[PDB]
């Protein structure tokens, strides 16, 4: 138990400093993303094209 | 009286025999036991990781 317990800690540990360097990496190009996203609603909201 | 000592030594053997048949059933199950337990053991260690 307390084996299974440690790993679980430790891979925890570790995915969550993974994951959040991943995140951060990706939301790069979600900021790219963003300003296309953004029209395309702008001439949704509209109703034409912007 | 020598079919007393005959009976006496006959029971003794049959203490013997039960010894016999107390560590037979004994080292078999503590040997299940301790399967049934490791199983659980590794049953729990998988479902938590």
């Amino acid at each position: 138990r307390a084996q299974a317990s440690g790993e679980v800690a430790q891979t925890l540990t570790q995915a969550d400093q993974q994951l959040s360097a991943q995140g951060d990496q990706v939301r790069s190009g979600l900021e790219s993303s963003v300003d296309g996203l953004s029209a395309k609603l702008a001439s949704r909201i509209l109703g034409v094209d912007v | 009286l020598a079919d007393a000592d005959a009976m006496h030594a006959k029971a003794l053997a049959d203490a013997k025999a039960e010894s016999e048949k107390v560590t037979e059933e004994a080292k078999q199950d503590s040997e299940r036991i301790a399967a049934q337990l490791s199983e659980q053991a590794g049953s729990e260690a998988e479902r938590i990781k």
